[PDB]
Formats: C-alpha cells, sequence, structure tokens
C-alpha cells in the first residue's frame, strides 16, 4: 500500500503542485490584458504540462475518495492483485494511445483514463464477490437486500457502462465525417466498455447460478460443468465481438495480440470441454 | 537686439534625429498616464537644474526683443522653440499657443503656417474644442495657398466627419492638390527613376506587443522594414550581402547610409571578379545579387556625384551573363537595362524584349507596365497589351506614378467613371506620395527616440487630421493603452480620454479594425454600455474574436441587454467554431455559464 516516506512524499507532491499551478496561473494572469490572451498563455508548453500534471493529481484523488465511498476498504488480497496487474494494462493503454497522433492528444486520455478506473472496479468486484463466497454465512438465507446490496454495485457499473456505450454508438452514427479516425478511435472506446459489459454480465451469471444453487439447496450434476459452460460461453462471445470489430479496420497490432490470446484461450476453452466430456 | 539673436542661435544646431547620427557608425519608452501638476514641476526643474547661462542669456534676450518691440520674427521663432522643444528648450503647449496667437494678430491672416497650427490646436482642444473657428481657419489657410490645409478639407469632405458627406467636393480639392504634387516633380524623376524617401508610415505600438494584445488582434503587423537578416568561406558573402543590403535601405533606428554600401560593393566585386568560376553551388547567387544591386546604384547615382551609365551597362550585362548559367535572377537587371536603352540610348526593340522578359518576375512593382503603356501610347504599333489594362495593372501593384496617370485616364473616359472610385484614386495617391505632405512623421519619431513624448504626441495630432490612419492611432496609443488585468486604469484627464475615443472611432471607419474594440473597451471603463455594444456588433460583423466574446460577456450580464444567457451561449459557440486556439476558453466560459444556471438551487 502506502509506506509512511511514500505518504510524505505523495504530500510533498500535492503541495508542489499546488504552488506550482498558483503561480503559473498568477504570472500568466499579471502579464495579460483580456481572459482569450491569459487562455493562450496557459495552453503555452510548461503551463500545459504543469496544468495537466495538476489535472492528473486532482482525478487521482477524486477517484481514490470515489473508491473510498463505494468499496469502503479494500482487502490485501484485492490490493496485491491490483499492484501486480496494473503495469501490463497501463502499457497496453499507452499503446492505444500512441496510435493517434496530437490531433487526438487529450480526449483519448480522458477515455483511458476512464477506462483504466472501471477496469479496476470490475476487479475489485471481482475479488468481492469471490470473498463472498468464501466468506458466505449461512445463519440467513442470502436475504435479497443482501444481494441487492451486491448487485447495486453491479448496476451501478453496468448503467455507467452502457449510457458510455450506447452515447458513443450514436456519436458516430450522428457523426458520417471525413473524420474517420475519431468513427475507429470511439470504435476502440466501444471494445473496451463493451468487453467490461461482457465480464459484468458473466459475473452476473455466475452469481445467479451460486444464487440458484442456494435457492435450492435450502428449499431442497456438478456446478463445475455450468461454471465452465459460463466461462466458455463469454470467452466466445469476447472472440465474436473482437472478430466482428477489428477484422473491419484492420488493426495491424491490437487485432493480432487480442485474436492470439482469444484463441489460447480457446485452447483453454477446449480443454475445459474435454473436462465437461469426463464430466459428461 | 534680434541680429545678436540670430547671430546667437547659428550655433546650437535646433534638433538632433538619431535615426541619422546613428549612421556613421532598440526601442523608447512611452507613458502610461498624465498629470499636469507633474508637468509643470517637471519643467520648473528642468529650468532650475539643466540650463547653461549662455542659454539664460539667450532666452532672456528673446523675451524682451519679443516683448517691447513688435518684431514679428522673434514671436514666431519662440514660439516654435517652445513648441517643437528645440535648442534643448522644454516643451510647452500653453506658452506657443500665447506667442503663435501674438503672431497671428501681427501678421494679420498672412502667414498660413500659424494659421495651420493654430486650426489644428483649435481643433484637438488641448490648450475646450471647437469646430467652427478651426474649420474658418481651414478655409482661411486653403485660400493662401497651403497644401496640407486643402487635403486636411478635402479628408474632411471625403468621409463625413465634422461635416455631411460629399464627394465632388472631394474630388475638385484631390483634383488640385493631385496637379499641384504631379507639377512638383520634374521630368527625370517621373519618367526616369523616382526618388526614395524612407517612409515612417508604420503605426507605434507594433514593435511593442501590439494593439489589444498579442497573437490575438486581426489586422497584421505593419512593420514592413526593421534588419532583414536570414561557415567561413560561405558565411562570408552572406554577410557582406546583408550589411550592404542593410545600409542600403535604411531601419527605423538606423537610417541609410549610401556610399559605406557603395564603397563596400566596388570593393567586393574587385576582390572577386578573377575566381568567380569556383563559387558554383550557392555563392553564386548572392554575388550576382550584390552585383546587381551595385549596378543599380551606379544607375540612379545614389552614394557617389554622378550615374555613370556605361560602366553600369556593362556591370548589368556581366551579371546578366553571368546569371545566364546556374540561373539566376534577372529581375532588377532586366528593370535597369530597359530603363537605360529606352531613353539614354536610342534603341527601343532592345528594351521592349528586356520588359517582356522582366513583367513576370518578382522584383518589379509597377515600372515594367508603366513604361510598356507609356511606349504604347507613342507607338501603337507595337502590339504590346492594351494602355488601359497596363496602367491598371500598374496601380494595382503599387507604384506610385501609376496611380495618378490612371486616375487621369479612368477620368477622361464611361468604364466606370464614377465618383467614388475616382476619389479613392486621387486620395490614394496624395496620401501616398508621403514626400511632401507626411513629412513630419521623421520629425515625430526622431523627438519620440529622445524621451520627449509629449512633442511627438503633438505631432501625430496634427498628421491625424489629414487622415493618415497609422498617425492617428499612434497619437491614440500615446493617449490612452489597454490596462492588464488586475491594474488600476489610467489617471488622464477626461479631455485625453475624449479625444483617444475619436481617433480610434476614425480609425475604425478608416479600415482598422481593433481600433473598434479598443473604443469600446474605453467606453466600457467610461460606464456607457449604451454605445458600446454598437462598436462591437461593428466589428464583429467583421469576424473579431475578441470582440465577440466580449459581446458575450456584455449580453450574458445586467449591463446593456438583460441577461440573456441564451444569446450569450450562442456567442460563445460562435468564438469557438470561428477559431480554435479560443477552445479552451469558450468551453470554460460556457461551462461558468453552466454553473451560475445550476446555482436553479436557488
Amino acid at each position: 500500500m502506502v509506506p509512511e516516506n511514500r505518504r510524505k512524499q505523495l504530500a510533498i507532491f500535492v503541495v508542489v503542485t499546488y504552488l506550482l499551478t498558483f503561480y503559473c496561473v498568477y504570472s500568466a494572469t499579471k502579464t495579460s490584458v483580456s481572459f482569450l490572451q491569459v487562455t493562450l498563455k496557459l495552453n503555452e508548453g510548461f503551463n500545459l504540462m504543469v496544468l495537466s500534471i495538476f489535472i492528473l493529481l486532482n482525478s487521482t484523488l477524486l477517484w481514490q475518495l470515489l473508491t473510498k465511498l463505494l468499496f469502503g476498504e479494500l482487502r490485501l488480497i484485492e490490493h496485491e492483485h491490483i499492484f501486480e496487474r496494473l503495469p501490463f494494462t497501463i502499457i497496453n493503454t499507452l499503446f492505444m494511445s500512441s496510435l493517434f497522433h496530437e490531433r487526438y492528444f487529450f480526449t483519448v486520455a480522458f477515455f483511458g483514463l476512464l477506462l483504466l478506473y472501471l477496469k479496476v472496479f470490475h476487479w475489485i468486484l471481482k475479488d468481492r464477490l469471490e470473498a463472498l463466497l468464501q466468506s458466505i454465512n449461512d445463519s440467513t438465507t442470502m436475504k435479497t437486500l443482501i444481494f441487492s446490496r451486491f448487485s447495486f454495485n453491479l448496476v451501478l457499473l453496468a448503467v455507467v457502462d452502457y449510457q458510455i456505450i450506447t452515447r458513443c454508438i450514436s456519436s458516430i452514427y450522428t457523426n458520417q465525417k471525413s473524420d474517420i479516425e475519431s468513427t475507429s478511435l470511439y470504435l476502440i472506446q466501444v471494445m473496451e466498455f463493451t468487453m467490461l459489459l461482457i465480464d459484468l454480465l458473466n459475473l452476473f451469471l455466475q452469481t445467479c447460478l451460486n444464487f440458484w444453487e442456494f435457492y435450492r439447496s435450502q428449499q431442497s450434476e456438478g456446478k463445475f460443468m455450468y461454471e465452465k459452460a459460463i466461462d466458455v460461453f463469454t470467452r466466445f462471445l469476447k472472440t465474436a465481438l473482437h472478430l466482428s470489430m477489428l477484422i473491419p479496420f484492420r488493426m495491424p497490432m491490437m487485432l493480432l495480440k487480442d485474436v492470439v490470446w482469444d484463441i489460447l484461450a480457446l485452447y483453454q476453452s477446449g480443454t475445459s470441454l474435454w473436462k465437461i466430456w469426463r464430466n459428461n | 537686439p534680434w541680429p545678436e539673436a540670430r547671430h546667437l542661435l547659428n550655433t546650437i544646431a535646433k534638433s538632433r534625429d538619431p535615426m541619422k547620427e546613428a549612421a556613421m557608425e532598440v526601442g523608447f519608452y512611452v507613458p502610461m498616464d498624465y498629470s499636469p501638476r507633474n508637468e509643470e514641476k517637471n519643467y520648473q526643474s528642468i529650468w532650475q537644474n539643466e540650463i547653461t547661462d549662455s542659454q539664460r542669456h539667450i532666452y532672456e534676450l528673446l523675451v524682451q526683443s519679443s516683448e517691447q518691440f513688435n518684431n514679428s520674427e522673434a514671436t514666431y521663432t519662440l514660439s516654435q522653440i517652445h513648441l517643437w522643444s528645440q535648442y534643448n528648450f522644454p516643451h510647452n503647449m500653453t506658452l506657443a499657443h500665447k506667442y503663435l496667437e501674438k503672431f497671428n494678430d501681427l501678421t494679420h491672416f498672412t502667414n498660413h503656417s500659424a494659421i495651420f497650427d493654430l486650426a489644428v490646436m483649435y481643433a484637438t482642444g488641448g490648450c475646450p474644442q471647437d469646430s467652427a473657428k478651426a474649420l474658418l481657419y481651414y478655409q482661411r489657410a486653403a485660400q493662401l495657398g497651403n497644401l496640407k490645409a486643402k487635403q486636411v478639407l478635402a479628408y474632411k469632405y471625403y468621409s463625413g466627419f465634422n461635416v455631411p458627406r460629399n464627394f465632388h467636393k472631394s474630388l475638385v480639392l484631390y483634383r488640385d492638390i493631385a496637379e499641384q504634387l504631379r507639377k512638383s516633380y520634374s521630368r527625370d524623376e517621373w519618367d526616369i527613376v523616382f526618388p526614395y524617401w524612407e517612409s515612417y508610415n508604420v503605426r507605434i505600438s507594433d514593435f511593442e506587443s501590439g494593439l489589444l494584445g498579442k497573437g490575438l488582434n486581426s489586422v497584421p503587423s505593419s512593420t514592413v522594414r526593421k534588419r532583414t537578416t536570414r561557415d567561413a568561406s560561405e558565411r562570408r558573402i552572406i554577410r557582406i550581402y546583408y550589411a550592404a543590403l542593410n545600409d542600403y535601405k535604411g531601419t527605423y533606428s538606423q537610417s541609410r547610409n549610401c556610399e559605406r554600401a557603395k564603397n563596400l560593393l566596388e570593393l567586393t566585386y574587385k576582390e572577386f571578379q578573377p575566381h568567380v568560376d569556383n563559387l558554383d553551388p550557392l555563392q553564386v547567387f548572392y554575388y550576382v545579387r550584390c552585383l546587381q544591386l551595385l549596378g543599380h546604384m551606379y544607375f540612379t547615382g545614389e552614394g557617389s556625384s554622378k550615374p555613370n551609365i556605361h560602366m553600369a551597362e556593362e556591370i548589368l550585362t556581366t551579371s546578366l551573363e553571368i546569371s545566364r548559367r546556374a540561373q539566376g535572377p534577372i529581375g532588377r537587371a532586366c528593370i535597369d537595362l530597359g530603363l537605360i536603352n529606352q531613353y539614354i540610348t536610342n534603341n527601343i526593340s532592345q528594351a521592349i524584349s528586356y520588359y517582356m522578359k522582366a513583367m513576370k518576375t518578382q522584383a518589379n512593382n509597377g515600372i515594367v507596365e508603366f513604361q510598356l503603356s507609356k511606349l504604347a501610347t507613342s507607338f501603337p504599333e507595337e502590339k504590346i497589351g492594351d494602355p488601359f489594362n497596363l496602367m491598371e495593372t500598374a496601380y494595382l501593384n503599387g507604384f506610385i506614378p501609376a496611380i495618378y496617370e490612371f486616375a487621369v485616364m479612368i477620368e477622361s473616359g464611361n468604364s466606370k467613371s464614377s465618383v467614388e472610385n475616382t476619389a479613392y484614386l486621387f486620395k490614394t495617391f496624395v496620401d501616398k506620395n508621403e514626400a511632401i505632405m507626411a513629412p513630419k512623421l521623421r520629425t515625430a519619431f526622431a523627438a519620440l527616440i529622445n524621451d520627449r513624448s509629449e512633442v511627438a504626441l503633438w505631432a501625430y495630432s496634427q498628421l491625424a487630421e489629414q487622415g493618415y490612419e497609422t498617425a492617428q492611432v499612434s497619437a491614440a496609443y500615446l493617449m490612452y493603452q489597454l490596462p492588464y488585468e488586475f491594474e488600476d486604469p489610467p489617471r488622464t484627464t477626461d479631455q485625453r480620454k475624449t479625444l483617444a475615443i475619436s481617433y480610434y472611432t476614425r480609425a475604425f471607419k478608416q479600415g482598422n479594425i481593433d481600433a473598434g474594440v479598443v473604443a469600446g473597451d474605453i467606453y466600457f471603463q467610461m460606464q456607457n454600455y449604451s454605445k458600446a455594444m454598437a462598436l462591437y456588433q461593428g466589428a464583429a460583423l467583421k469576424y473579431s474574436i475578441q470582440a465577440i466574446w466580449n459581446l458575450g460577456y456584455m449580453h450574458e450580464h445586467g449591463l446593456g441587454v438583460n441577461r440573456d444567457f441564451h444569446l450569450a451561449k450562442r456567442y460563445y459557440d460562435q468564438v469557438s467554431e470561428h477559431d480554435h486556439r479560443f477552445y479552451l476558453a469558450s468551453k470554460l466560459s460556457v461551462l461558468k455559464l453552466h454553473l451560475k444556471s445550476w446555482l436553479w438551487i436557488t
């Protein structure tokens, strides 16, 4: 998590950034006439980078507080997991960013940071569900309101990504311009957020599976079979969407990476299918 | 005592112009506000500490002579001293008025220079302003035969300022002045080569940031010439050519010095001619350019006693020979050769060939088409273009005598011979000769770069009335500037601002845009809110960014129009649509708009 020296380093960082931004703003103000000119002066390189640093700091702090509100506190296992998983995804997102140049500099970063936060949320959600399953308490039946809390988390993230993808499809449809690269950018956003939605769907069907299991076990084949069936189903949906979207664009790298790891996941799915045949 | 006065004054060298003395071997400070008490105390300190005793004696003798006897020639001289701040004496605008009034009382409206100056001082209200007396004085000084007075009256009749609009009177006056100016030139200066007078027609406050902010103003900067510019073997010819150029067409801080250029060119030519064949890759360009410049300097005769026609012809044909291989430029060389063999020698067909080779070049301004049209008029069997078309292209390009010749031609025959176009042509000529009607720009700049600021404001106020837009906006800038943000506004008197507003407004109506925005800001500070939006809209119709954004800001507040947030968002989306770099500010302003709207909570 946060070592003591890291915490004091972060406090120093915050105060340095605040002081720098205040000084830059006051400087660009006192040497200008009207709002337009001080705007054109803030957009200058050094002040631009300083303001972007400020924006990043405030966004990370906002997301930290949003997490503290939503998921309370994280268990150490979750933190180990996320600390381990971050770098590969960060590199992949930077690679998505490097696809478009100065033209799409800022909006891509907007959507990328949004995707990063949503992926972190999805992962901590999956880990919290797995904790709930281990920590099941059979003193009471799994009341409608406990599943209601968990499904409140689920539907929160669900309506978030759904609003995003629907608004992006609407933006694509209304923008039949010569700016085709914007359509491709929006298609990347669709791929990412729809992947997140399919992951949420997978989790939803698995938790309904466990709910019906608890239902029948309290009221009145191996579950492994159905869990792996849903696994194959969702991975197949992933592969289908990835093909149907990235083949039109003919992407040099995202296409190859995605489909290679997808065919490796299909290798795993065939092995699980043989497990099913043994369990048939 | 006046003979002794003149004999003493003979030794002081009235005014030093650093633009000229700096040619043997930066910028200036402008003030922000003004206060008469501080100025008179500065005047007292200057008289108490600086002046030398001989100057004390001289000034006392001048006062005694111009007071005791009606000398009528010490009054004028002392008025000029106190007005143009010459002979190291300081500036007074009230005592110069007193003495010019006494002189005018003496010489019973026979001297028109003093009448012109008095009309200016009565129209600008420096000393209240009264337009009728100034107009009477303008008429009177026009009768006596002054050019600038006729010009200011013609302009005042042409723009509609202070009198109703009228085009025929302006046409008549402009024709009169154009005729006099045409007759003030010789035959050689008109036909062969036009004299080269350094123009100071720039507007001040373009050496600084600019007007209404840098990177924000619409009209492009007008500073045509300021120190043009662009390892041991190569760079030597570059440096030598650029020194030659920067000492041929003098700059603003340092005027021209031609003898140095002549010496340098002849030296480098005599030194480089033996082994030119080794400079193929790039240096032949700059060498032949220097060669052509020196040939032109010989043909005209500047920096020397008299022209050397035959040597110039040999030098130019050698330049053209060297240019044939390595495909160098041929502009100035062909132009000058054509000018020579058409008048100096009597072989015309060669001049025709030269010109026809020179028409499509970049270096010509108007000379080619001018000579072609004149010859076609003299020899109709040449089959060379159309006279009207040639003179038209010439006028369009920017050559001075072609303007007048085209005006005469279009007045001689319909060809859309309305009054507006003809008035515009004649005004363009009268304004653009600039060598007789606007000599005071040099004096103004000189007095301005030696810390005497008020006299520069006076010269620029005098040149404003004639219609020299740049002088208008310059006097305006010296009277009121735009204050930096979160800072107290200037403390100038009311008359200063009410005159700066008129100068800004006339500068705007003349064609400039930024003056509209700045006058709108003057009114906004003056708390009018009524006549501001007028100028703001008048400039917004010409696509000014700050104008539009400020009109939005004006709308969305309670001032003027009442809180119409919709039109505010409309104008902000407009300013975001037209130009790009104002994206962030437009978006942030719409965001403030939304925040105001929601804070709906109440």
